[PDB]
């Protein structure tokens, strides 16, 4: 290459690079993931937490909005698993 | 920032007259994490002169590539991949001894953990090459890979770790997460086709991979290795093909970055 790097067989700079880009597009996945996984541990403590009397359509309300980013960001999780499917010469 | 590679699937090769194993290194130590360096040494001095010693088999790879349980790799680039290793080195061999070591513990303390660590580094500070900062790095990895996973440093302060490989985060991640979802998201990210299926078990796929191909090759290959978070592409069907290949034939190297 332009650079030598201490490369062992397999290594080329083709996959090393591809690498990367995937390396990326997961790292925006794993993000997503542990966002969804806060979230649907807040429903969780809503869900749980019972008491709920005429204050009820405010509790309502906002796991109504948790639930709802939730579903934004598991759709935006498969929008991009699609595309990376969209890369590769089999799919 | 991820342009390193990582040495996996580590084990140890003998070959008594065509008739071959790959074998995990043994365990080192006691119930509550002592390294027996002693033994250790032994054991890689005593591999070093033996003939029927072929080497450490073991494999290269990208951190976007190892999805724990499958691999996003093609055959082909894999096969690439795999070298037999037999370094004209006592200190390397050790060092790929460990990797097999950490690969195949079956639940380790962190006290072991930092033992291993620190082993290697005082390995790896005997001997300044490519291989060593090879082998060092990733067994380090390994290591890493392993405590982040199982909660063994928790403890708050930082210990000399690092991230592991990444894709084991997003393991780890995605099981946290309702059923429902789990699911596709395992389907999706960490189920990647391109190595082909699973066997249900290793050792009767090689029993039966060595009744087709027995006529006209006395040669026979039988693998041992302990179950484990990082042995899981043992069970890979295409793996499996690959590593009896490289045991049986090919080449070996002294070096493997030279």
């Amino acid at each position: 290459a332009e650079i030598d790097l201490g490369l062992p067989p397999g290594v080329q700079v083709g996959d090393l690079l591809r690498n990367e880009q995937t390396m990326g597009s997961l790292r925006q996945v794993y993000l997503l993931a542990v966002q969804a996984n806060s979230i649907t541990d807040h429903l969780k403590r809503f869900d749980a937490v019972r008491v709920p009397e005429s204050c009820r359509g405010v509790v309502e309300a906002q796991v109504a909005k948790l639930e709802a980013v939730r579903s934004v960001i598991w759709n935006t999780m498969i929008s991009l698993a699609v595309s990376g499917i969209e890369m590769d010469e089999n799919g | 920032v991820s342009l390193r590679v990582t040495p996996r699937l580590v084990l140890e090769v003998n070959r008594h007259n065509a008739i071959c194993v790959a074998t995990n290194v043994p365990e080192f130590y006691n119930a509550r994490g002592d390294l027996n360096i002693r033994d250790l040494r032994a054991h890689v001095k005593a591999r070093m002169i033996s003939s029927q010693f072929c080497g450490y088999v073991l494999v290269s790879l990208l951190d976007s590539e190892d999805q724990v349980d499958h691999l996003n790799i093609f055959p082909h680039v894999f096969s690439e991949r795999m070298i037999l290793y037999k370094p004209n080195n006592v200190n390397l061999m050790e060092m790929c001894a460990l990797l097999s070591m950490i690969e195949n513990a079956k639940s380790p303390s962190i006290g072991l953990c930092r033992e291993v660590l620190g082993r290697l580094t005082l390995l790896h500070s005997k001997c300044n090459n490519l291989d060593s900062l090879f082998l060092y790095n990733g067994a380090r990895t390994l290591l890493s890979t392993l405590v982040k996973y199982h909660d063994l440093e928790e403890a708050a302060t930082p210990g000399p770790w690092n991230e592991g490989l990444s894709l084991f985060k997003l393991h780890k991640e995605l099981k946290r997460a309702p059923s429902e979802a789990r699911d596709l998201m395992q389907s999706l990210f960490l189920t990647s086709g391109k190595m082909g299926c699973l066997a249900r078990s290793p050792k009767d796929y090689c029993a039966d991979l060595n009744k087709e191909e027995d006529a006209n090759s006395g040669f026979t290959f039988n693998l041992f290795y302990q179950d484990s978070l990082l042995t899981k592409h043992f069970q890979c069907q295409t793996v499996l093909q690959t590593l009896r290949r490289k045991c049986l034939g090919s080449d070996t190297v002294s070096k493997i970055i030279p």
